[PDB]
Order: C-alpha cells, then sequence, then structure tokens
C-alpha cells in the first residue's frame, strides 16, 4: 500500500 | 517577507515611470484579456484608489516563525536534498575568478555590460561599463573596493525597485498587481557568481528530474526528455504558489543556504555569508526606503536557482510533515523557480499537504485552480511548465511545447518600438508547435507588413534539434 501516516 | 521599518529620505530613486509596450497591429485583430502593467500612479486604467505603491509591496504579508522541530525536519531535508544535489554536480566549488565570473563559464552566460547597476551607482549617474571591463573581465576601484568589503563581510547594499514594464491580464493591470525587480549592486552579483558561480554552471548542465531543476533547459529540445520521465509516473501534478519569493522565510532561507553551500561541499566560507545577505535586505523606491526581513530578491544573480532548490526541500519537507518513510524515490520533480511538476505512483494527498506548507509561509493551491483542488490521475499532458503543455508531435513522435494560443495572441498585440521584426522571429519559434493553421491565424494580422517564418522551416529546424 501507499506511505504511512505519523 | 516582515516590512520592520519604513522611511523618507532626500535622496529620490527615480522608480520606472514610463510604459515602453506599445500596441501591434494585432492587438485591434485578437482584443487580449491583456496589457502593460501600470507604471505610473496617473494611469487611467487602473481601477479610482488603486494606488500601487500600496498593492505593489501588499506582498510582505510577514516572515513565518517555524518550530524548533519544523526547522530540524527542515534542516535534514535540506541536507538530504543537498547530497542528492552534489553527488549529481560533484564538489569543485572553488570561487571563480573575477574574469571567469563576468565573462562566463560554460553552462554560465556572461554578466550583461549594459543592464542597470544598481545602487548607489544609480544615483551617481553612472552605467555598468564605467565600472567593470566587460571586455577584459576586470574591475576598477570601486567595485574593487566593495569586493574587498565582501571579503571581510563588511559589505552593505540597498535594493534598486523597478516596477517591471511587461504585459499582464488586465484584471491585474486594473487592480494596480505591478510586479517589481529588486536590482542589486552589480559587485554583489559579481561576487555571488565568484562564490557559486560554478555550481550555477553545473546545475544549468545538468538539469533534468534528477536534480529537480530545469533552469538552463531549452524547452524546444528538452520537452522531449522531461515527458518521457514523468509520462510513466501514475500521478502527476502542478502546484501554484502564491507569492513564492516573497514567502520564503527566513528561518528556510537561512537553513538551506547553511546545507547547501557548506565549505565541505567545496564552497568558499563566503558563499553562505554573500547569500545570507539575501534575507534581511533595505529597498529604495523613491524617497521611500522601507527594510524588510524574509524573502528573495528578484535580482540576485542566481534567484532562479535558490527558488528551484527551495522548492525541491519545500516538497520533501511537507510530504515528511505528514507521511512516515518519504525519501527522494517516493516522487520526482522538475522545477523552474515557483513552477513545478510533481509526479509519483503513490497516492499523495496534495490536498493535506496544505497546512505543511502553511507552516513554511506557502500556499499552494492547484495550478487547474479546480474547486474541488488537488485529485489524483492527471498526466503529463494535462499540466503547464513554464506555461507550455507537453503535447506529442505525430510527425516525429516526440514532446513539444505548446503554449496557450491566448497567450501567443497577447504577446503579439504588444511590442517595444523598432522590436516588432524581432519579436516575430522569436515567438515564431514559440508558436511553431500550435501546428500550421493556428500558426498562420496568429501571424496574419502581420502578413505583407513583416517577415513571417514559413510554417515548414521552423518544423523542419525543431526537427533537427529535437534530434540530430
Amino acid at each position: 500500500g501507499p506511505v504511512k501516516k505519523p | 517577507g516582515l516590512i520592520v521599518d519604513t522611511r523618507d529620505v532626500e535622496e529620490r530613486v527615480h522608480v520606472m515611470r514610463k510604459t515602453k509596450l506599445a500596441p501591434t497591429v494585432a492587438h485591434g485583430v485578437f482584443n487580449p484579456e491583456f496589457g502593460p502593467a501600470a507604471l505610473s500612479n496617473k494611469d487611467p486604467r487602473l481601477n479610482e484608489g488603486v494606488v500601487l505603491d500600496e498593492v505593489i509591496f501588499s506582498k510582505h504579508k510577514g516572515d513565518t516563525k517555524m518550530s524548533a522541530e519544523d526547522k530540524a525536519l527542515f534542516r535534514r531535508c535540506a541536507a538530504d536534498y543537498a547530497s542528492r544535489l552534489h553527488s549529481v554536480l560533484g564538489t569543485a566549488n572553488a570561487p571563480l575568478s573575477i574574469y571567469e565570473a563576468i565573462k562566463g563559464v560554460d553552462g554560465l552566460d556572461a554578466m550583461e555590460p549594459d543592464t542597470a547597476p544598481g545602487l548607489p551607482w544609480a544615483l551617481q549617474g553612472k552605467r555598468r561599463g564605467a565600472l567593470i571591463d566587460f571586455e577584459n573581465g576586470t574591475v576598477g576601484p570601486e567595485v574593487e573596493a566593495a569586493l574587498k568589503l565582501m571579503e571581510k563581510r563588511e559589505y552593505k547594499f540597498a535594493c534598486q525597485t523597478f516596477l517591471k514594464d511587461e504585459i499582464r491580464p488586465m484584471e491585474k493591470v486594473r487592480a494596480g498587481k505591478t510586479r517589481i525587480v529588486d536590482v542589486l549592486p552589480v559587485e554583489h552579483i559579481l561576487y555571488t557568481r565568484m562564490m557559486i558561480g560554478r555550481f550555477c554552471a553545473q546545475m544549468h548542465s545538468n538539469n533534468g528530474p534528477q536534480i529537480g531543476s530545469a533552469v538552463g533547459c531549452n524547452p524546444d529540445v528538452d520537452w522531449q526528455r522531461f515527458g518521457t520521465h514523468f509520462a510513466q509516473y501514475r500521478n502527476v501534478w502542478d502546484v501554484d504558489y502564491s507569492a513564492f519569493d516573497a514567502n520564503h522565510c527566513s528561518d528556510a532561507m537561512n537553513i538551506m543556504f547553511e546545507e547547501v553551500f557548506r565549505t565541505e561541499f567545496g564552497f568558499h566560507p563566503n558563499a553562505e555569508w554573500i547569500l545570507k545577505t539575501l534575507v534581511n535586505t533595505e529597498h529604495a523606491y523613491e524617497n521611500k526606503r522601507i527594510t524588510v526581513e524574509g524573502g528573495m530578491p528578484s535580482g540576485c544573480s542566481a534567484t532562479s536557482i535558490i527558488n528551484t532548490i527551495l522548492n525541491n526541500i519545500y516538497v520533501l519537507y511537507a510530504l515528511r510533515r505528514h507521511y512516515e518513510g518519504v525519501e527522494l524515490d517516493t516522487y520526482t520533480m522538475i522545477s523552474y523557480g515557483d513552477d513545478i511538476v510533481v509526479a509519483s505512483d503513490y497516492d499523495l494527498d496534495f490536498e493535506a499537504l496544505k497546512p505543511h506548507f502553511k507552516s513554511l509561509g506557502q500556499t499552494i493551491t492547484p495550478a487547474d485552480k479546480s474547486d474541488k483542488g488537488f485529485v489524483l490521475g492527471h498526466s503529463i499532458t494535462d499540466v503547464t511548465f513554464l506555461k507550455r503543455h507537453f503535447h506529442m508531435d505525430y510527425g516525429t513522435g516526440f514532446y513539444k511545447p505548446v503554449m496557450a494560443s491566448k497567450t501567443l495572441e497577447a504577446i503579439l498585440s504588444f511590442a517595444r518600438r523598432g522590436t516588432i521584426q524581432e519579436k516575430l522571429i522569436s515567438v515564431a519559434g514559440l508558436a511553431v508547435h500550435s501546428g500550421p493553421d493556428e500558426y498562420r491565424r496568429l501571424f496574419e494580422p502581420f502578413q505583407g507588413l513583416f517577415e513571417i517564418p514559413s510554417y515548414r522551416s521552423l518544423y523542419l529546424r525543431w526537427v533537427n534539434a529535437v534530434c540530430g
């Protein structure tokens, strides 16, 4: 999947 | 930037009060919603009450102070981008000689012999050629004394404010949204080119997505290169900034200079220093002396390159201020000053990035002025870059830079006296990519009156240029 949220 | 002081002085710096764009025969045909910017407060076209003096400086809305954590993030982004830049360009960044800074080197054009010299010279009636030998590449005592002050970090200067004489949308003209050029002293341009001219030459010579910079490109030839690159990503965005150059904050400019222009990358120590003199400046406009903190003056020798570097770091910072795991390979981009195309196979949320750019003092909006804002799925054939679209040419199978016909009409509708023929040849090279039918329509007001290059000659020229 896409990149991460912090 | 943040205007911290405004004062009046007896010494009067005569600002631009004229209009060097005469209407052409084409004006009456195309009737463009475009005209010369207002250069005098007595311009009838401006709205009653419009006072450019207020409007032209309204861009200075403040200097965004960044948090410790945001500055530490920006520093990492600036160092990561600097690492990428210097890995491509090398680190042969020693100062240029005076001769090379005046005459140029491969990838850096010579200094202009008869452009404005700036202050204090403008008061003294002195031209640039009275201060520097552009044939031999030497300087007189005046400049030599300033160079020694710069060596000592003792040099101080004022920016000379010019109103930009140019064609603008008539709406901007009516609102007095005339742009300003901040003309730095010629010796400051000189020393800056000494400090970072080889770097600038290398930037130009290595333009492309890898360093994120289109400064120095040739759209006729390089549109193929850029278009084939960006064609292979799933999402492409074109982003607009509001007052990009004025809103670069002091924290971001200082940190970027500190991380990009380090002595460990081959720069003289005064490279960082001379760039930092751009942060807090004084601007001369008639009897006004306006002191500003933050923001980039337009007349630095490296304004375009500096704006481009900041744009690259802004995107990395903003993505990292919102996502985890963001790296220079998470996306690709190319920038020219405030102009920018970004692309990625990831579904990046540029709507969500708005507050992160705001923490830098910057306001991003889609270049399409869409009411939904940013979206995914746009392609390289959707975006505008340097006022040009990316179109496939079917005779060659190569991308060509296509400008809007409304914009070409405006360009052809005004010209300064005794340059119309020269301008037509120039604009012909832009218009050829619109195709034969539009090319003919665009130049038909000039038939029998001036030489118009045949569509065929410019197309055959372009074909050899883009492959040959």
